[PDB]
Order: C-alpha cells, then sequence, then structure tokens
C-alpha cells in the first residue's frame, strides 16, 4: 500500500472567487509574459504571469492582474482568439466565452478604457467547450448539449450547423492542418469535420463511455488525446479508429486532457471534482503511472504554458500551479 | 367481440451478433447421391407445445420453428418468456434432400417426438419435454436450456431411429406430399404417394420396443390420383389418412382397416369450367384442424385454379352406418394472388393465409369464413422492404447516412450486412462472430477503402469526392438490399390455437403479427377497403363513424401528395425544436402551390360531407392521447415469482418495442397529416363551411394539441430509433457508487446481464424498468382467477399500451432518467429532458432533479442548483451541499455562499450555526483574526463566542502576536476575557507557561 505522495503546488495565486475554468493564451501576444484567463461565477479576470523559469529576476511568479471583465453568469468554458496582442502599437484582447446561460460572449478591449462585449445567442442546450476556429480568429465553433456543433462569426451570426448524435464535451481546432475540425461527442465518438464542404471527413471510437474531454497534440498533428470514464485514450491517425494506448488515469471520472505546449509526450488529466479532492495526474508516455500526482482540493479548468513545462488548475480561490521536470 | 380486423407485422429481430450456436449434426444415411435429383423449394413450419397458454405451465408462450432447404434443418426453439440456452439445431442429412412439408413433431407427456421426411430417408428424434428437464422451481433464468441441448447424445445411426425407403413400391418422384404421426401405442408413421398412385405408409416400432419396420401400400391407377397434399387424424385407435389428390378428388383413408371410405370430387364446389376436368391439380393443399370441445373435425381445402382460386372449409360429418361425408360450411374465393401457405384456428374460427402478388410481394389476410358476410379479406400490414434510394440532404453526410439507415434497428439484418461485406473483399476469409460496432467499422473501413481505390487522381474536387462516396455506398446499400430482399422471402405461416399467436416464417428471420389499433387501422387500410368499414365499430354514433372515416380519407389524400422534401421538413422542424404549426402551413402552402390534380377541390368536396369535422379531429386527439393521470399505483413487493419471468426475452422486448416503433411512427403520420388538415380548415373557414366558435376552438386547443401530440410520437419515435451505447463495468459501477451518494440506487446490483445486444434506450427501459411492472398490470386488469389462458393479442395490446404510458414520459416514478443519470448515458438523458419538458407535465419536478445530476456531472454546477430547485428550503439544502464542497479546500467563497444562504433560510438554523463554525476555524487556522470574529458574531448558536474566543487567546498566545494581543478592543466582555485568561493562567503551571507575562 504505497501512499501517493500528493504533489504540492509549485506556485500558489489567491483570487478573489472560485475558478470555474482557466486557459493560457496559446497564441504570441508580444509581451514578456505569458497572459491568462479564468472565469469566476460572475467575472473574467485577464492576468499575465512571468515565471522564474523565463526570468531570473523574477522570485517565484508574479501575477499581475491586467483587467477584469464583469459577465453577472458561471463561466465555463474560455477561448482565446488569435488576434490578441499586448503590443503598445495597438493592443487588442479579444477572446469568447461561454456562460451558464447557453450563450457566447465575446469580449473585446485595448486594455485602455475602451470595452465591449457581444452576445451569440442560438444554442438549446448549455454549451460544454467553444474555441476560434479559423486561423484569423474570424469564426467560433460551440459544442453543447442541444447536439448541436455550431460555427459562429464574429458578428453573431451562424455559418454552419453539424448535428452530433450527443452532447459535444470538446471541440478543437487542428493545429496546422486548415478546415479540419474535431468535436468528442459524449458517447465516445470523435468527429473531424471539414469546414469548406461542411462533411465529416473521419471519426474515431473511444472503447470507454462517456468521453469527457478531447485534445490535439500540438507538437505532433497526428496524436489525440482524451479521456472517458476513468482511463486516458491516445489515437495515433491515419494508422487506425482504435486507440493506442488506453490506462486508468483517476480512481474515479478523469474529467479534462489537455496535451503539452511543449513536449509531445506529457499531457495532464484532472479527477473530477466529487467525494475525493480534485486530483490531477500529469502522465508521461514512456510511464505506466504518473510521473506527478497532486491535490486540488476543488479544481475546474486546465491549461498547459505554451512554452514551460507548467500546467495550471484553478481552484478555490487559488491557481495551483504545476512543474513537470523534464 | 372487438372485431380486430387488421393485423402488423413485428420484426421479432435476431439482433444477437452471435449467430445462434447452431450445433452442426451431420447424418450419413447409407445412400449414394443422386446427382440431378429433385430440387424442393424452401420451406418452414412451427410448432406450439400444449399447455402453452396455461400460466403455471413450463411450456408457457414457448413455441418450436423451423426451416429446411435442400439437405439441412434448422431447429430453433423459442420462448416469449425466458431466454433459451442452446437453443438452435441444424440437422444436415447428406445426400438426401428434405421435402417441403416433410417435418412433423409431436407430443407425447414424456418426450418431443420429432419426425423428418426425405427423399430417401426416413427419421425420428426424440428430445425431453420441458416438463420434465426440470425438477425443482427454484432454478435462475440464466440458465433454463431448451430441450436441444441434449441432442447430441441420441444416437441419429440407431435403426429404430433411421430407415431407408425401398425403392419399389417406393414413392412417386418429384412429389412433395408427406405426412406422419405417432399412434396410440407410441410407434412411429411415415406416409407418401407411392409411384402406382396410392399411399405407402412406412411404419416403425415404438422407440424402447425392439421391433421391425413394417411397409403398407393403401390402393383404391394413373399418375391422376397422386396425392398433392397429404393431413392424418387419429381416432382413438386409428388413423384418418386424407389424400387430395392431382384429379380435384379427396380421399379419406384408414390405415387400421386400409381401406378408402370416402371419396368426393372437389369439382362440385367450385364454379367448374369445362378446362379444368382436364388439367391436373398441381396447387392443391389440405390442412385439419379438430375441435376436442365440440368432437368435431374442421378441414380446410385450397384449390388452385389458372384462373381464381378457392377456400372451401368443411365439417366432417359420420352417419350412424360409418358412413362418412362432408358437410359444406364456407367458399371463399381469392384474387391472383400465388398463394404460398395457409391455417385455420377453430378458437377464432378464421383462416389465415399467406400470398405473393404479381410483384413477388409478401401478402397476408385472414377472414371469419362463419360470420362472413361480405367476402372481404381482413388485411394484414406487412413491413416493406427497404427502399431502393436513400435520400441525403446536401447538409447530411453521405457516411453518416447510410450507416445511420444501414444499423437503424429493424431494417437490415445481420447475415445481409455480412454477406455483402463478404462478397465485397472477395475474400474466403473466415468471418467471425463479429460485433455490431465491430460489423459498424468494418463496414466503414471496407467501403473507405472502396473509395479510396476509386479516387484515382490526388486533386479531386470536393463535389467530385461527394459524389464517389455516395456512389460507392449506394452500391453497398443495394447489394445490403438484395440479400436483405432474399432472406425477406415468406415460407409459411404459424398460429397458435390457444393463444391466437400468429407468427410469420420468413427465411432469414422471424416476424409477430399484432392486433391494429382503430385510428391506424383506418388510416392504414386502402382506399377501396375504407369504404366498406362496419361503421358500427368506430362509434355508437352512425354520424360520428361516418365523420371520421371522411376525415381518414381526407387525412390520407393529403398523405399520398406530401413528397419526401415535404416529409424531411417536418422531421427536421421537429429536430431543430421549430414551430411544426407554421411548418405544416408552410407545407400547406406548397401543396396549394403544386395542386395540379385538383386535389384541393376534392378534399373540400369531402370536407363538406362531413356534418362535425372538429368532433373527428377531438375523436382522433383522444385515442391518440396517452397522457396519464398520477393513479399508477406503486408496486406492492408481493407478486407471485411466476409472473416475474413473463415476457422477459430478447425476442419479446425487440417484438413490444418494435410495437412501439410502427405505432409512434403511424401516429407521427397521422398528426402530421392531421396538421396540415387543421390549417386546411382554419384556411377554409373564412368562407363559411366551419362556424366562428368552432374555427376559435380549433385553432385555440385543438392545433396545439395535435402539435404536442406529433413532438410526442416523434420523441417516442427517436427513442424507439437511438441506439444505446456500450458502458464498461468499471464506469458502471463508479456511476452507481456515485449515486449511493445520492440514495438513488436501492436496487442491488444483481449481476446486470451483459447485453452482448444491440438495444435501443427504449428496450433498456423495458428490459430494466418497464417489465418489473408487467404483474401488476396483469392483476389489476381483474384476472385474479389464474385458470384463463394468456391471449397474445390482448396481452400484447396492454403491454404496448402500457409501455407507451411509461414512454409518454409522464411515468410519475420517474425511472429513465433516474437511470440514464444512473448509466453514464448523460448525453440521451439531456436530449430526451430536452425534448420532453416543454409538453408533458408529469415529473417536471423528476426532470429538473436529473437535468442537474447531468450538469453536476458535466461540471456545471450552478445550472445544478438551479434544476435541482425547481426540482423540490430545498435551496438551502443544495447551499449547504455547495457549501461542504468549498469548506473541504480549505473561505471567501464559504463565506460569500453562506450569506446568500442567510437570506435564503427559512428552516435550518443549525446548518447555517456548523457552516459559520467550519468558516471561523478555516480563517483562525489560517491567521486572519478579524474574519474570524465576524463569522463568530454571526453564529445563531447560544454560546461559540465564548469557546472561539479561548481558542482565538490560546492559538494566538502560541503564534505570539502579543502586541496585536495588546492593540485588540475588546467587546462589552473586556473583563470576561481578563477573567478567563487570569483564571486559565493561575490554574495551569508556570515553567511550560508565559501567560503570567
Amino acid at each position: 500500500m504505497k501512499q501517493d505522495s500528493a504533489s504540492n503546488a509549485t506556485y500558489t495565486v489567491d483570487c478573489e472567487d472560485y475558478v470555474h475554468v482557466v486557459e493560457f493564451n496559446p497564441f504570441d501576444s508580444g509581451e514578456a509574459g505569458s497572459l491568462l484567463a479564468y472565469g469566476g461565477i460572475s467575472y473574467v479576470v485577464i492576468a499575465s504571469c512571468r515565471f522564474q523559469e523565463e526570468d531570473s529576476t523574477v522570485e517565484g511568479i508574479e501575477f499581475k492582474t491586467l483587467k477584469t471583465f464583469h459577465h453577472g453568469e458561471r463561466v465555463v468554458a474560455i477561448a482565446w482568439s488569435p488576434e490578441t496582442r499586448c503590443d503598445a502599437l495597438l493592443p487588442l484582447l479579444r477572446f469568447a466565452t461561454a456562460a451558464g446561460d447557453k450563450k457566447i460572449r465575446i469580449f473585446t478591449s485595448d486594455f485602455q478604457d475602451k470595452n465591449e462585449y457581444k452576445v451569440i445567442e442560438g444554442h438549446s442546450g448549455y454549451i460544454n467547450d467553444l474555441v476560434f476556429c479559423s486561423p484569423e480568429g474570424t469564426d467560433i465553433a460551440s459544442v453543447g448539449d442541444d447536439h448541436t456543433c455550431r460555427i459562429w462569426d464574429l458578428d453573431g451570426k451562424q455559418i454552419a450547423m453539424f448535428i452530433l448524435r450527443s452532447p459535444g464535451m470538446s471541440v478543437a481546432w487542428h493545429p496546422e492542418g486548415a478546415f479540419k475540425l474535431m468535436v468528442a461527442e459524449k458517447t465516445g465518438t470523435i468527429r473531424f469535420y471539414d469546414l469548406t464542404t461542411h462533411q465529416a471527413i473521419l471519426s474515431l471510437e473511444s472503447v470507454q463511455v462517456p468521453l469527457m474531454s478531447a485534445d490535439w497534440c500540438v507538437r505532433n498533428t497526428l496524436r489525440i488525446g482524451a479521456v472517458a470514464g476513468n482511463d486516458w485514450i491516445i489515437w495515433e491517425m491515419p494508422r487506425s479508429s482504435y486507440p493506442q494506448d488506453n490506462k486508468p488515469a483517476h480512481a474515479d471520472r478523469a474529467r479534462m486532457f489537455r496535451w503539452s505546449k511543449c513536449n509531445e509526450n506529457v499531457f495532464a488529466t484532472t479527477g473530477y471534482p466529487g467525494k475525493m479532492k480534485s486530483q490531477i495526474a500529469i502522465h508521461h508516455l514512456a510511464h505506466p503511472q504518473p510521473i506527478l500526482i497532486g491535490t486540488a482540493p476543488v479544481g475546474s479548468g486546465l491549461s498547459w504554458h505554451r512554452r514551460l513545462p507548467l500546467c495550471v488548475v484553478g481552484g478555490y480561490r487559488k491557481l495551483f500551479f504545476w512543474l513537470t521536470e523534464m | 367481440v372487438n372485431l380486430e380486423r387488421s393485423y402488423m407485422e413485428l420484426i421479432g429481430a435476431e439482433r444477437e451478433t452471435s449467430r445462434r450456436n447452431f450445433r452442426d449434426l451431420s447424418l450419413r444415411p447409407d445412400v449414394n447421391l443422386v446427382i440431378g435429383g429433385p430440387k424442393y423449394a424452401d420451406c418452414a413450419g412451427g410448432y406450439c407445445y400444449s399447455e402453452s397458454s396455461s400460466l403455471l405451465s413450463a411450456t408457457r408462450n414457448r413455441f418450436l420453428h423451423w426451416t429446411s432447404y435442400a439437405d439441412t434443418l434448422e431447429l430453433v426453439e423459442i420462448s416469449l418468456d425466458i431466454n433459451l440456452v442452446n437453443n438452435a439445431v441444424r440437422l444436415r442429412i447428406l445426400n438426401c434432400s428434405i421435402l417441403p412439408g416433410g417435418v412433423h413433431i409431436c407430443e407425447t407427456p414424456n418426450n418431443i417426438v420429432v419426425l423428418i421426411l426425405t427423399n430417401q430417408t426416413v427419421h425420428r428424434l426424440i428430445l425431453p419435454h420441458p416438463s420434465r428437464m426440470y425438477r425443482s422451481e427454484i432454478i435462475s433464468d440464466s440458465h433454463i436450456q431448451s430441450i436441444f441441448t441434449d441432442i447430441g447424445k441420441t444416437n441419429f445411426h440407431d435403426p429404430s431411429n433411421t430407415y431407408v425407403i425401398p425403392a419399389i413400391p417406393g414413392r412417386a418422384p418429384n412429389t412433395t406430399a408427406s405426412t406422419a404421426w405417432l399412434s396410440s401405442d407410441g410407434e412411429a408413421l411415415f406416409a407418401l404417394p407411392s409411384i402406382s398412385g396410392g399411399i405407402l405408409v412406412i411404419k416403425m416400432p415404438p422407440h424402447d420396443m425392439e421391433g421391425l419396420v413394417t411397409i403398407a401400400e393403401l390402393k383404391q391407377q394413373g399418375p391422376a390420383h397422386l396425392p398433392v397434399s397429404l393431413a392424418v387424424h387419429t381416432l382413438d385407435h386409428d388413423s384418418y389418412l386424407f389424400a387430395l389428390c392431382q384429379d380435384h378428388k379427396l380421399r379419406m383413408w384408414s390405415y387400421k382397416d386400409q381401406m378408402c371410405l370416402m371419396v368426393a370430387d372437389m369439382l362440385e364446389y367450385v364454379p367448374v369450367s369445362k378446362d379444368i376436368r382436364q388439367t391436373a391439380g398441381t396447387g392443391h393443399k389440405l390442412r385439419l384442424a379438430f375441435s376436442e370441445t365440440l368432437g368435431i373435425l374442421y378441414l380446410g381445402v385450397y384449390l388452385h385454379t389458372p384462373k381464381q382460386g378457392q377456400f372451401c372449409v368443411f365439417q366432417l360429418m359420420c352417419a350412424e352406418s360409418n358412413r362418412y361425408s362432408l358437410d359444406h360450411i364456407s367458399s371463399i374465393f381469392t384474387n391472383q394472388e400465388t398463394l404460398i401457405d395457409f391455417t385455420f384456428t377453430l378458437t377464432s374460427m378464421d383462416i389465415w393465409a399467406l400470398w405473393l402478388d404479381d410483384d413477388n410481394q409478401t401478402v397476408v389476410k385472414h377472414i371469419n369464413f362463419e360470420e362472413n358476410q361480405a367476402g372481404q379479406w381482413n388485411p394484414v400490414f406487412v413491413n416493406p422492404l427497404p427502399e431502393d434510394d436513400l435520400a441525403i440532404s446536401d447538409e447530411q453526410e453521405p457516411q453518416e447516412a447510410y450507416l445511420e439507415c444501414l444499423f437503424a434497428p429493424g431494417r437490415f439484418t445481420i447475415a445481409a450486412v455480412q454477406k455483402a461485406i463478404q462478397i465485397l473483399r472477395k475474400g474466403s476469409g473466415r468471418v467471425l462472430d463479429l460485433s455490431w460496432e465491430e460489423l459498424r467499422k468494418d463496414v466503414t473501413l471496407t467501403v473507405e477503402n472502396e473509395i479510396q481505390n476509386a479516387v484515382i487522381d490526388y486533386d479531386v474536387s470536393q463535389e467530385e469526392f461527394r459524389q464517389i462516396n455516395i456512389e460507392n455506398w449506394c452500391k453497398f446499400y443495394t447489394c445490403c438490399l438484395q440479400y436483405q430482399e432474399t432472406l425477406s422471402r415468406p415460407l409459411a405461416l404459424l398460429v397458435h390455437p390457444d393463444t391466437n399467436m400468429v407468427c410469420l416464417l420468413r427465411k432469414g428471420f422471424l416476424s409477430f403479427l399484432a392486433p391494429c389499433s382503430l385510428v391506424e387501422h383506418l388510416y392504414l387500410v386502402p382506399a377501396e377497403h375504407l369504404l366498406t368499414v362496419d361503421e358500427s365499430v368506430i362509434s355508437d354514433d352512425i354520424d360520428a363513424a361516418s365523420d371520421i372515416v371522411n376525415l381518414i380519407q381526407c387525412l390520407r389524400m393529403i398523405a399520398d401528395y406530401i413528397s419526401e422534401d415535404m416529409a424531411y421538413l417536418m422531421e427536421s422542424a421537429c429536430c431543430h425544436l421549430q414551430s411544426p404549426e407554421r411548418v405544416a402551413e408552410q407545407i400547406l402552402e406548397d401543396l396549394i402551390a403544386n395542386d395540379i390534380d385538383n386535389i384541393m377541390e376534392n378534399i373540400q368536396n369531402k370536407l363538406q360531407d362531413t356534418r362535425n369535422p372538429i368532433r373527428a379531429i377531438g375523436f382522433l386527439l383522444q385515442n391518440m392521447d396517452y397522457e396519464t393521470n398520477a393513479d399508477m399505483e406503486q408496486p406492492q413487493p408481493n407478486t407471485r415469482l411466476n409472473l416475474s419471468t413473463l415476457y422477459g426475452s430478447i425476442t419479446a422486448s425487440s417484438v413490444v418495442c418494435q410495437a412501439i416503433c410502427k405505432i409512434s411512427a403511424t401516429r407521427f403520420l397521422i398528426c402530421r397529416d392531421l396538421l396540415i388538415l387543421q390549417h386546411l380548415l382554419l384556411r377554409l373557414g373564412d368562407m363559411a363551411l366551419i362556424g366562428a366558435g368552432q374555427l376559435l376552438h380549433s385553432q385555440q386547443e385543438l392545433i396545439p394539441r395535435a402539435a404536442q401530440l406529433l413532438l410526442s410520437y416523434y420523441m417516442i419515435r427517436w427513442g424507439s430509433q437511438c441506439l444505446a451505447c456500450a458502458v464498461p463495468v468499471d464506469i458502471l459501477e463508479s456511476n452507481l457508487q456515485h449515486l449511493s451518494v445520492l440514495e438513488l440506487s436501492d436496487s442491488q446490483v444483481e449481476k446486470r446481464r451483459y447485453t452482448s445486444g444491440i438495444q435501443t434506450i427504449v428496450e433498456l427501459f423495458f428490459e430494466d424498468v418497464a417489465r418489473k411492472h408487467f404483474p401488476h398490470v396483469f392483476i389489476q386488469s381483474g384476472a385474479s382467477q389464474l385458470q384463463e389462458p394468456l391471449n397474445w393479442s390482448d396481452l400484447i395490446k396492454r403491454i404496448t399500451n402500457y409501455l407507451l404510458q411509461l414512454l409518454w414520459p409522464s411515468n410519475p416514478n420517474f425511472q429513465f432518467a433516474e437511470c440514464l443519470m444512473r448509466n453514464c448515458q448523460y448525453t440521451q438523458l439531456q436530449e430526451y429532458v430536452r425534448l420532453l419538458l416543454p409538453w408533458c407535465q408529469v415529473n417536471v419536478g423528476s426532470c429538473h432533479f436529473m437535468l442537474a445530476q447531468c450538469y453536476l456531472v458535466a461540471g456545471e454546477g450552478h445550472k445544478a442548483l438551479d434544476c435541482f430547485s425547481q426540482a423540490a428550503s430545498p435551496r438551502l439544502q443544495y447551499y449547504n451541499r455547495v457549501l461542504r464542497l468549498l469548506e473541504d479546500v480549505g473561505p471567501e467563497l464559504v463565506i460569500q455562499l453562506a450569506t446568500i444562504a442567510i437570506g435564503e433560510a427559512s428552516d435550518d438554523w443549525r446548518s447555517q450555526a456548523a457552516l459559520r463554525t467550519r468558516i471561523f476555524k478555516h480563517h483562525l487556522d489560517m491567521g486572519h483574526n478579524n474574519q474570524a470574529y465576524d463569522a463568530l458574531t454571526q453564529i445563531p448558536d447560544p454560546s461559540r463566542q465564548l469557546d472561539c474566543l479561548r481558542q482565538l487567546v490560546v492559538v494566538l498566545c502560541e503564534r505570539s502576536q502579543l502586541q496585536d494581543l495588546v492593540e485588540f478592543p475588546y467587546v462589552n466582555l473586556h473583563n470576561e476575557v481578563v477573567g478567563i485568561i487570569e483564571s486559565r493562567a493561575r490554574a495551569v503551571d508556570l515553567m511550560t507557561h508565559n501567560y503570567y507575562e
């Protein structure tokens, strides 16, 4: 009976309220720090994080809240826009959020007094995940429990609607190949839609159900990672629609899956918020067991740093950061 | 008497991926292979045990059926109640061709005896009767073996179970007539036509006695005397052999006396033409039925004439001088359809017959040959073959549409898909017993490989790729449809005399016949047979009956002109939550835009003949409504254990749920045509065909009601066509753990059977929930008398209506959504509650509770709040639950949520207090003195400030924040704090305490 030594968070940042979702900026903003957005009960905070591993002048972590957006509803999923930049010439901050009111709110700002938000309506069921589905950041794709994957442009109009057979639980844009959108249905079926033909190219099937998350590997666009039930699942295309690896992630309902943006072999999965403290179990493809197991006492949301090997899990009034030694 | 005129076919889907493990047995008689032997057409039949109608017998709801092609016999035992283990046998009599109608099953109080006739050998098998295999009533349903379990131990080479027919006098060549039976002494006898025109009777000794087989030839003879159909009837020591021969004469034979006792010309009853007497009757058939309660033997004979067939039923009359004569009961004519088989029952006095029309389509009809005033055959609504072409929308991907059509419940059988695969791959690879999911992936991969091989160039246009996709999938679909057409050929009919259970035996699967409700009967009957409907059956008011008939006529005239585009538009509007009223109006405008043949003027003319059309609308919408009141009384746990297995097999579930599917589909079509007709009456009401107040009633109450019924039937249809997903055991167990926290798991985990078969969510609901309540539905109907025989018609009707009332998602028990939160199909669950909640008013609180659980699992806890609170102060209770979780972390959030809870607090001050204690404790541990103090003052308990302050000062003196201690402004209880400190400090020692300082 080896007691798994829960890893303490390398850095901890205090917040004002519960963090329901947290998402780093996966794109280049022009600043020395890597942006971060976390959605609370009724707000959305944009911050700039600078760690010791980037600058020896920073002792620990330097967390600076840049702007606080009033939302009014619980934030369940945040999507960053590729046009997000913090340059002094013409700063522009754009991102999309889904809320508990089944609506999408595109916030635009220049970090100065100009702040606009737009509400997009049309979802007949709650939205589970949304991502920006164009390299220019012009379209927004959201999947939810109305059994639909919709493509919204920036003006709130619907471009296309792909009918799913079950609630989409995670949608992701192909990092390199254009016009290929991945939609992870809850009953295990992962679908790849073509945004120019509005057709489905190919479907993958998980051996376990329900499928709670899916994410692409930015460093290897052939590997797809997911979590279905208790076990994390990995596919490798165009070889076969069957899983390549299938090992237990959490003792109870692995929920979120996020591929590392710096290593093509590391991925973190967060246990479900329930009877146990929400556990993060960071894995390595070469190891049968997680290389790091941390306990976020209640954690929803998981995002990986763009350059460092550093993952974040928004907890209760706390952002827990975990460094995975490469 | 409920004249259940029209029946509907329910496909008993053999959806088990594993072929019933056909125990292959090869019997090798000492007979050489005759190259060039006659090829017999495939045949089939069924046998139903005695006492199958009894509720306590061990043969309850059990029956045997068999299909026999060239040299093979496939026996299957089916039980609607419990799944039988090893219930299939494939007997291959090598070098011998099994006769059409050469298999006869006979029953004894200890054994079941199967008598097989071939072109050269005759066989006899002996299997244990079901009442003798099981001596103990305590047998788990999982292991009840079929009587074919121990067929491998019987010696088939025993010369008492196998005899070779001699060549002289021998059997006539190319003849199919054959009969066999068990005598009163247990001897197995086999009769067949002789070369000389008589009957050749081969008699075996009893199975437990040693004896020599005896051969006798009954003779009265050219090829004109050759029997075409033979049947036997055993009377107390004797076997009366009836011979319907080529020369249009019926001959009754006595085997004991070996003398022909009656000769009856069959032509004295037909409207003779001179040409018939010179043509041989190769198409005649003969069936006998015996009524034990009356001691009457009925003879149903069919006369194949190249111009018009004829059914003739006769009663056998015995004079005092042992002279037998036929009495004419009825003569029924038929159309030019080619008969395949026909049986007639003596409990309902009906002639069941199966034909093939001139398009080779399956046609089944039935008729009452005693109360036949009109000469009309009541129709059976046979499921049509899948459509040749599949319509694909430009937004629908061809792959998904074709997979959904091929793998839809009830469309295609596993064998057709497997055969299309086998031929598409051009390989002789051993097809394993592939699961349905693996079969789907195999189809996808094979047709994808065909697509990639069809794409020669690298620069294919997207439209060109779509066309190649459609073409490849259409080729696959056409091959699948060819093989489903071959596997759907009709072979024979099996009717049960006691339970009225009728079954249609097809070459590839078994299909059950069920009685059709009045609405669907009137809607689906052809137009020529609608003008002759007995208006007394529809209503006691002749005027109301004529109104409903005219209304159904117009309902069909609207349906006969709805193209596939309008039907798909209505179905899409139902899918995307569009309003079906405006959609029906748009379809009406398109119809009036395309009224080329003046159908609209005819609909107007026919509605003019209607006196009260709104009364007819209200009648149709009342018979199609299963909205139940909350008086579904909960089950008392004292149900007799013998009823828990009633209709519990995969076949019974599939048949009942196909009944639900077909009823929902038909009534969806009726409500669609009814909405279109209602918008029509609105547009026409302006020209004074309906009154103002009547029109107000129609547009205020009748159209929203029709739209709600249409959404409801689309809901039940989608539920009956949506496939459930395979859930691994680890996830299901973690789920049943997660719900023991919420205490929805009362039922013990009693080895949930591996559902290796494909089941829709309606079938899963039927097996898990709806089947446990059938004993009480049986008991409440006045069935306290355990002697009444089971009736298939009434039982299937009550079961379908009860499953529709539960599937009208109004079930106050609410176990479908409770289960879909219990399983991890939260998906079909959110869809169910979503498509459900707007229109059904019962279980709103339960729907909201379960939607809250789905959102809790999806990670959305605040909408779980809202749906738990609509589900049910309850809001305060869920707030307390969420506060427990935040406190587990360790507490600004806790503070804020507790503050909201104060406003909502109307009942639990105790819960408030505990949460405040926890907040204070956390804050003090973290080091926040003032916040801890605030949480403290808020506590509604009598003396916590005091204890909490003791804790505070001890912790502080230890933390040594004594300057802060000095600075703190003590309250009115300043003198109290000082006193407590002093007391404690003087009570304790001086060495380990610096409290004096």
